[PDB]
């Protein structure tokens, strides 16, 4: 689960 | 669905909002009467230079703030403002970023010039051509901030791309070069121009206590120390902010957790707070230190009321 920010 | 969220206490959320709210009326104040105050032999120069670092750090506070106080901290998803919001909001700060570095860089070596060689330290650059040289500044800082127009974007991650929930501003570009455009920045914006100023701050340092009209020294000194504690401010204050973008792209997917995830966003919070930090500790610096554009500071903030 990778961050978007 | 929905799972774009972000689990942060509500307490952390408070915690950097209020602090967001007294970094933004301390940096905003500060640097705006400073430019007020702005308005010579040689000073003038200096003040043109200082004029872009509060003119930067004021762009990064008025603008930067609270789009990153609504977004980022507080709604997460979906991306309310436009994509020109998004491109527009990273090419701002990261132009801000290369506008300082060069400002500090330059300031180091105009500092130098000034006091290993005053013959010189009236003929190399004259007010007009100072100010063509900070529109220079600019303009490269731009030139370097470009690739965010391209790097940055919008995606519905929503998991089928449908949902409106899930639109995001994030890179729209590969891994890859988003690795090459972070190395670009890393370096460029912090690592060696920061070094270079360090190097000119220590050889500035070493040569006035070497050089050691007596009072004057005693002016030339306070720059000294001021300049150094604006370096140290600002490596300090930008390195967890670099390596957090540095961490966002060299851990893998299969290493992506929860954990590594909340954790990556608290410390989002963190260095972001420390980012606004040195954006609102350059008034601070001048005031303190140089007790005259703090007396003239408050005759100003008088002079409004």
């Amino acid at each position: 689960r990778r961050p978007y920010i | 669905n929905s799972d774009l969220d972000v689990n942060t206490d509500i307490y952390s959320k408070v915690l950097v909002t209020a602090i967001y709210l007294a970094l933004f009326v301390v940096g905003t104040v500060g640097n705006g009467v400073t430019l007020f105050t702005l308005a010579q032999s040689l000073q003038s120069r200096v003040d043109y230079y200082l004029g872009s670092l509060a003119l930067s750090d004021l762009l990064i506070l008025l603008f930067a703030l609270p789009v990153d106080l609504y977004n980022f901290i507080w709604v997460h998803h979906p991306w309310a403002f436009g994509d020109a919001g998004c491109k527009g909001y990273y090419f701002l700060r990261e132009a801000c970023t290369y506008a300082t570095a060069l400002n500090v860089v330059s300031l180091s070596v105009e500092l130098y010039l000034a006091i290993c060689h005053p013959f010189k330290a009236k003929t190399l650059m004259s007010r007009s051509r100072t100010k063509k040289f900070i529109s220079a500044i600019w303009l490269a800082s731009a030139l370097l901030a470009i690739p965010m127009l391209f790097t940055m974007g919008l995606q519905n991650l929503s998991g089928d791309g449908t949902h409106p929930g899930g639109l995001v501003c994030t890179p729209i570009v590969d891994t890859a070069t988003l690795r090459v455009v972070i190395q670009l920045n890393t370096f460029m914006s912090f690592l060696f121009p920061m070094l270079v100023a360090s190097i000119l701050n220590t050889v500035a340092a070493r040569r006035l206590t070497v050089m050691v009209e007596p009072g004057r020294v005693q002016a030339l000194r306070r720059g000294v120390l001021v300049l150094r504690a604006v370096v140290i401010a600002f490596v300090v204050c930008w390195l967890p902010y670099h390596v957090r973008r540095l961490m966002f792209v060299y851990i893998s997917d299969e290493q992506w957790t929860t954990a590594l995830f909340d954790f990556y966003h608290y410390f989002y919070m963190l260095s972001n707070a420390l980012v606004y930090v040195s954006a609102a500790i350059n008034p601070i610096l001048y005031n303190l230190v140089s007790a005259n554009f703090r007396q003239v500071f408050l005759s100003t903030l008088a002079c409004l009321c």
